[PDB]
């Protein structure tokens, strides 16, 4: 077959690539992830950011607990 | 920078400092025409180092300069991960590693990795 | 007898060990600091600027005592 | 003041010179003595006390001895090219971590991959300034070396650059508080001490000495002062490279004095592995770099870009 | 992981309570020092054909801005009438010379 | 201050590369160079980032062309130039004498260091190279990367297919 | 685990770290073992079964040459 | 050149690093021992041939000896043969230690060098128990050895073995 | 276990017999150690276990040996315990040296007796082989104990009968208990 004969012949590459498919796979979670928690808007934030009570952006404060 | 310099350049005199010693501590005998002469296991050369000498890996030698081009675009990469779009440059990451193995690969199946034969 | 060994890499360990305390033994004795401030990052290089022009020595901490105690208001 | 500062930064880069010139002489006995116990003798046991000056017994050779003035060869490059070559071996430490701070080195990682290409100029030049067969065989056998490893290098030190989210190497302490990187990239330390022997020309990758190969490699035509430069410039790779193994992979606590346990260790280790392994033939390297090596670190990026991306999700 | 993060934020905290603190200071200097500039140049250039302070001969160095409306001057320029020392001391602190 | 003497170097290397015949002579003298503009460059940046790529690229392109000069110009000859010595010699020193009674805040480049920079500007608190490398791997500047990316590739194509390996090595017959 | 008992030992025979140190220095090793008998010209001949083979017997110079 | 032992003068042709035609100089180490053994008596010949196959000693002896003993027409006592072949083979077992072991040193391994050459220090200690030579025994003799193993050797070459 | 490629006879060994295995439980076996360099790593097991052993080496010359009775090495004239001189020029020694490293030149004594005026051996000729003592018929000529005897000059190493006759004195006691030991040897 084939998938024996790598195995056989370059056992890195098959090993190597088995672990490079987990990169995209879990790749795919956390970026899936990162938008069902809506990341692009973080907590802290570089720089001091002040905004006013009516600007839209102070709506989207996110609200967190530590 | 301007720190690194001057200790560059310190080091540097310090370090040529030393031969300047060993030239004058060195033992001096007068120079042979024989004492000179360049080793070559023991008998007298056919050829000089000069001549042409054959390359092999020449393919190699190329394909060399380009992927450190690449190494150029990676390097990048960790520095501007927080400040970044994540699809953007999650997507654009994986699609420039890819890239690289299919190369790689490519080239490997074609032989090309091989020296001239 | 592997002791022999040892005695060669006793004087290595000292040896290579010799400059990281040895400037925080300087530094004490020579800025009273034993750690030399960190230009890493602006805000460090910045506030650096700030120390060195108040005290005229980065490394001298101008405490509560430089704030005029009192106003007469 | 700020003028007295610099002065501190001169006194610790002389005073880490003097002891890095000072422990590769160690260093060379350690080898014997270690490399002489791994074989079942006994090692440098008689000069002075139990041969612990033994090194220094050296020296006093290597520089007693007269220069060579080779006939063919380009004598100014023939002479100068020891000097940098030991010049660029000491300079390289200057990126060395210290939290008593010596130099700030932001990209201090990217400093170490400038500095370690120029190491193969200094063989390259002299073996070709020396103008002998062997000694040209020598320098284009070190270069080929470059070839190999270089690309590899950088893609292997990017995946360490990804955990600790930066270029500077004092990063690598908080991350490593815990635990050691050793176990989470347990091949790459497999795979990067297997390169650390390319970048200082080991055994098993020996190739620009090239002993019983070539005759000395590009060391064939150089003598009492220069080779003895050439010799020092050698051993202050492995030190460095071992050091900045203990940094990548064993903690990196620079002012506790284990790392200096740690920092002998892996030396031993460089040693140990000299007495252990036939040399490699000089095209299979060519071919692991990249073969093996470049393809296996790139599978890991996409792992630990993964795993980055994974983990920013989360924090 | 998280108590690097936790340390980096807890740093970058104490910046936001602090970076207030200096561009008040900087702005109470900033200003005082134009107006020695705006001092110097009237002094050093009363002789000058038809010098204008603030302007290249007359030519205003920005036509579209409205009224009033100040602008930082380039650095070379803040340290016009300064000796190399001075302008070395701010331009070369990351080097260290 | 050491820019004027970067500049009065990286002009003295210039001078005699221009009279350099010995490939390797002229290698030598672009080396020395590429180290210096690398210097300077950092000089009038934010950081060195690219003082450290610059040189690592051209150094991959130093050891490549010596393996081609070494096979292809490997014997040629130098020749010391008294003329060139004493003029080198003559104007270097004649330029450091300038650097030393130059009026050295009007030499300095207006472009903008870090510290150059205002206190107030928030943009430059930031991670040393952050901003400034971001908007490559942003849309859409992004898809120049992308583009690089084939014609990296595509040129590793063209190589294979103009060098023709399997008819033989190279050897200057 | 217990060769400091013999370290000591060595010593006392020698003569305290002084003569130890010199005994070192000598003969660039310390070894246990009985005097077998003195030649005449002063050379004591020792022997020891506990070493191997080759290190059984083994010879003091006289100390008058010294090296 | 470390590798060619001293004597070999490989006149190589070298397209790079690959070798097109190799020309194995050799003469280096000829000392005429061929017409040198024109001019001496049998007995006194010999001792030419523990140079002969230098590491092979005591396999050249023989071969020389069996020469000798079918022109003389003789025949051999049932021990002395079991001598000889017994130191044969250490002979033998001598001799691929040094191949071996040098073979490794050729290709850069070194502890294999050491750690054979230490029980190769051993053997010729038989060697020089029986012979009173620890190499160049000149032992075998076209009348069988020329003399008998010392009282308690047998027990020392099963200790070793 | 797999098997072997070519079938094999009596009475002999093959090296590479053995074909591969190609089930995956061998086929990951050898790709594990391929993979995480486990043939590598017994090789550094135990080179690191040589540490752990006492060295063979030897502290010449305060310790040094051995050595066997039978040893050939420097030579010396003995004597009969009456102080007189054993050799009686017979010449076999010259005659069967096989580097004809020995010259004798005979007289006749004062007193009568059949005795050398000369008795040369050439060191750097002498090969040590030891016949000269085998032929010796009055064990007059021995290879000594010694084996120290390097020089500063080539023409220290010429022994003439005055130097040959001291070591066969300087060493007498030695060469008489080897001789005894080993005579019915020989
Ligand atoms: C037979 O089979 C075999 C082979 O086949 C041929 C082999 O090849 C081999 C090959 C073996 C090897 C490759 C082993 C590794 C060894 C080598 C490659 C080279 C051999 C040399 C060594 C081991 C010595 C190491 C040291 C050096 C070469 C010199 C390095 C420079 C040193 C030490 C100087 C350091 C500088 C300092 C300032 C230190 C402190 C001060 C001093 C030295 C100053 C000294 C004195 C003074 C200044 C005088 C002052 C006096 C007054 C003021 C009165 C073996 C083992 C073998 O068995
Ligand atoms: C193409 C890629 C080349 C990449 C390699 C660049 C360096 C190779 C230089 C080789 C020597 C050139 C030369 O012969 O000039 C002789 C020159 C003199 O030129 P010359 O013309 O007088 O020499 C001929 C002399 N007569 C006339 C008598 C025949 O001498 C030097 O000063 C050269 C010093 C070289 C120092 C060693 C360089 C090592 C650099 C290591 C990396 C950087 C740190
Ligand atoms: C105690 C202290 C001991 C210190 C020891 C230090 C040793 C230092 C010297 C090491 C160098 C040894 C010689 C060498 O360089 O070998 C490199 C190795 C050899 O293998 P190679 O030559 O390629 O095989 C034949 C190819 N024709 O080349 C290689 O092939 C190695 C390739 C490594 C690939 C590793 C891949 C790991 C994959 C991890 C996941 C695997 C699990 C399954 C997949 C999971 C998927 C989720
Ligand atoms: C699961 C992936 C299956 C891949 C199948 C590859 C099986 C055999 C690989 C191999 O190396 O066999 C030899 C083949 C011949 O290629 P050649 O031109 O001789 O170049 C040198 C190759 N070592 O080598 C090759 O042609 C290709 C070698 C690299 C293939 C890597 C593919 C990895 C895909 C993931
Ligand atoms: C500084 C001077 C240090 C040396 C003082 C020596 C005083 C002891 C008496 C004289 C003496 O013994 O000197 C030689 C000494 C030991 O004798 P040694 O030649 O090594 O013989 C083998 C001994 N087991 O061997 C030595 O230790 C002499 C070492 C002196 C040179 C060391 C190299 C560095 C330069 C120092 C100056
Ligand atoms: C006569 C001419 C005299 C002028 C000096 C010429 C020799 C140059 C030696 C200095 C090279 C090192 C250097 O200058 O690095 C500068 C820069 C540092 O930048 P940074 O990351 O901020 O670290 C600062 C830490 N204090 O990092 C860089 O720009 C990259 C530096 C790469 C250095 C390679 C090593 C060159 C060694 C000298 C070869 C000659
Ligand atoms: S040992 Fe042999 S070669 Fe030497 S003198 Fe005696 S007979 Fe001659
Ligand atoms: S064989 Fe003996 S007795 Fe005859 S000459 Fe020689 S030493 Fe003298």
């Amino acid at each position: 077959s084939l998938l024996k004969r790598a195995w056989n012949e370059i056992p890195d590459i098959v090993g190597g690539s088995a672990l490079a498919l987990a990169g995209i796979v879990m790749a795919t979670i956390g970026v899936a992830n990162y938008y069902a928690k809506d990341g692009d808007n973080r907590r802290y934030k570089l720089g001091y950011v002040v905004y006013r009570h009516d600007d839209p952006r102070a709506l989207k404060v996110r609200n967190d607990e530590d | 920078m301007f720190s690194i310099i001057f200790i560059a350049l310190l080091i540097l005199l310090i370090t040529t400092i030393v031969m300047f010693l060993a030239s004058i501590l060195s033992k001096k005998a007068l120079i042979d025409r024989e004492k000179s002469s360049p080793f070559e296991c023991g008998f007298d050369p056919k050829s000089s180092s000069r001549l042409p000498f054959s390359l092999r890996f020449f393919l190699i030698t190329i394909i060399f300069l380009i992927f450190d081009v690449e190494i150029a675009l990676i390097l990048p990469m960790i520095i501007i991960m927080k400040y970044s779009n994540i699809m953007i440059w999650t997507i654009t990451s994986i699609i420039f590693i890819l890239i690289l193995l299919i190369g790689l690969y490519h080239e490997w199946n074609q032989g090309m990795l091989n020296w001239s034969n | 007898m592997w002791f022999e060994i040892l005695p060669g890499a006793v004087i290595i360990t000292t040896l290579l060990s010799v400059p990281i305390y040895a400037m925080y033994g300087l530094d004490k004795l020579m800025i009273g600091n034993a750690f030399r401030r960190n230009m890493d990052e602006r805000f460090s290089r910045v506030m650096y600027q700030r120390d060195f022009r108040l005290t005229d020595n980065p490394y001298k901490m101008n405490g509560l005592d430089a704030i005029p105690d009192e106003k007469t208001n | 003041m700020f003028y007295m500062e610099f002065i501190l930064s001169l006194i610790g880069s002389l005073l880490l010179i003097i002891c890095v010139l000072v422990s590769v002489a160690f260093l060379t006995l350690l080898e014997r003595k270690v490399l002489g116990y791994i074989q079942i003798r006994k090692g440098p046991n008689k000069v002075g006390l139990m041969g612990i000056p033994q090194p220094f017994c050296d020296a006093i050779k290597l520089f007693t001895k007269e220069q060579t003035y080779p006939l063919l060869s380009n004598y100014l490059s023939y002479y100068i090219s020891p000097i940098f070559s030991l010049f660029l071996s000491l300079f390289v430490w200057m990126c060395m971590p210290f939290f008593v701070k010596l130099y700030s080195f932001n990209l201090g990682g990217l400093f170490f991959l400038c500095c370690t290409s120029l190491g193969v100029y200094t063989v390259m030049v002299a073996g070709w300034s020396s103008n002998s067969n062997y000694a040209l065989l020598g320098g284009l056998r070190a270069v080929a070396q470059t070839i190999s490893y270089e690309v590899s290098l950088a893609l292997i030190l990017l995946s360490f650059i990804f955990l600790i989210g930066s270029y500077n190497m004092i990063y690598f302490f908080f991350y490593q508080v815990y635990m050691w990187f050793l176990i989470i990239l347990f091949p790459m330390a497999l795979v990067w001490v297997s390169i650390s022997l390319a970048e200082t020309n080991r055994t098993p990758f020996d190739f620009a000495e090239g002993e019983s190969e070539l005759v000395s490699g590009f060391n064939v035509e150089y003598s009492s002062g220069g080779f003895a430069l050439i010799f020092m410039a050698e051993y202050a790779s492995i030190l460095f490279m071992s050091m900045l193994f203990c940094v990548i992979f064993l903690g990196c606590d620079v002012f506790n004095l284990l790392f200096y346990m740690k920092l002998t260790f892996i030396s031993f280790v460089f040693i140990w592995v000299r007495g252990t392994l036939p040399r490699f033939r000089y095209d299979k390297l060519m071919y692991l770099a990249w073969k093996c090596f470049l393809s296996f670190s790139l599978n890991y990026l996409l792992f630990f870009i993964g795993f980055k991306i994974l983990l920013f999700s989360l924090l | 992981a998280k108590k690097v993060k936790r340390d980096e934020i807890e740093m970058r905290s104490a910046q936001n309570v602090i970076f207030p603190i200096l561009v008040a200071e900087r702005d109470r200097e900033f200003l005082r020092q134009l107006r020695r500039n705006r001092d110097e140049e009237a002094e050093l250039m009363k002789n000058v054909p038809g010098w204008e302070v603030g302007t290249w001969y007359g030519e205003p160095v920005f036509k579209t801005l409205p009224e009033d409306t100040l602008v930082t001057p380039i650095f070379k320029e803040f340290y016009a009438h300064s000796d190399w020392k001075s302008y070395a001391k701010r331009a070369h602190l990351k080097l260290w010379s | 201050m050491i820019q004027l003497m970067l500049y009065s170097l990286i002009i003295t290397t210039s001078i005699i590369f221009l009279n350099m015949i010995h490939p390797l002579a002229l290698g030598l003298t672009l080396l020395i160079q590429t180290i210096f503009v690398c210097l300077l460059t950092g000089l009038m940046t934010k950081s060195f980032w690219y003082s450290y790529i610059l040189f690592l690229i051209f150094l991959g392109g130093m050891l490549v062309l010596f393996i081609y000069v070494t096979s292809l110009a490997s014997n040629e000859m130098f020749n010391l130039s008294m003329k060139l010595t004493l003029f080198s010699s003559l104007i270097l020193i004649f330029m450091l004498i300038l650097s030393f009674i130059m009026d050295k805040t009007s030499s300095s480049l207006f472009l903008m260091n870090n510290d150059m920079q205002s206190i107030i500007n928030m943009n430059s608190y930031f991670m040393e190279n952050s901003l400034s490398l971001n908007k490559l791997y942003n849309f859409p500047t992004n898809f120049i990367t992308i583009l690089l990316m084939n014609y990296l590739l595509i040129t590793l194509i063209v190589i294979v297919k103009i060098t023709k390996l399997f008819k033989g090595p190279i050897r200057m017959m | 685990i217990n060769r400091l008992t013999k370290l000591f030992q060595m010593v006392r025979e020698a003569g305290g770290l002084k003569q130890a140190y010199l005994k070192l220095y000598r003969n660039d090793d310390l070894k246990i073992g009985t005097l077998v008998g003195i030649d005449k010209y002063g050379n004591k001949y020792f022997e020891n079964p506990y070493y191997f083979y080759g290190r059984n017997r083994w010879i003091e110079f006289a100390p008058h040459v010294n090296m | 050149h470390p590798a060619a032992h001293g004597v070999l003068r490989l006149v190589l042709e070298l397209d790079g690093e690959t070798v097109m035609r190799a020309d194995p100089h050799i003469g280096l180490l000829h000392r005429g021992t061929e017409k040198l053994i024109e001019y001496k008596t049998y007995t006194q010949a010999l001792p030419y041939f523990d140079r002969l196959d230098y590491v092979s000693m005591m396999c050249n002896e023989q071969c020389y000896s069996l020469a000798v003993e079918k022109l003389l027409n003789i025949d051999v006592p049932l021990r002395a043969k079991y001598i000889r072949t017994l130191f044969a083979e250490i002979t033998r077992i001598l001799n691929h230690i040094m191949a071996v072991g040098t073979h490794a040193l050729d290709v850069g391994a070194l502890t294999p060098f050491f750690w054979l050459f230490e029980e190769r220090e051993k053997m010729m200690e038989f060697y020089e128990r029986v012979s009173g030579a620890r190499m160049h025994a000149a032992y075998i003799r076209p009348g069988g050895v020329s003399l008998d193993m010392p009282l308690g050797l047998m027990d020392d070459i099963y200790e070793f073995a | 276990e797999p098997k072997d490629i070519v079938e094999v006879p009596k009475g002999y060994v093959y090296v590479n017999n053995k074909e591969l295995s190609m089930e995956f439980a061998d086929i990951t076996d050898r790709a594990a150690s391929t993979m995480f360099f486990g043939e590598l790593l017994r090789g550094f097991a135990v080179t690191l276990a040589h540490i752990f052993k006492e060295p063979a080496t030897i502290n010449y010359p305060f310790e040094k040996g051995p050595l066997s009775p039978r040893f050939r090495g420097e030579h010396a004239l003995r004597r009969y315990p009456s102080g007189e001189e054993r050799c009686i020029a017979c010449k076999l020694c010259e005659a069967i040296c096989p580097a004809q490293a020995i010259t004798i030149e005979a007289e006749e004594r004062a007193d009568g007796s059949r005795r050398t005026t000369r008795y040369d051996i050439d060191m750097t000729k002498c090969i040590y082989c030891g016949f000269c003592q085998e032929a010796c018929p009055v064990d007059a000529i021995v290879e000594g104990p010694n084996f120290e005897f390097s020089t500063e000059t080539h023409e220290e190493l010429l022994y003439n009968k005055e130097k040959l006759l001291c070591n066969g004195d300087k060493w007498e006691s030695e060469i008489a208990s080897n001789l005894q030991a080993d005579h019915l040897y020989r």
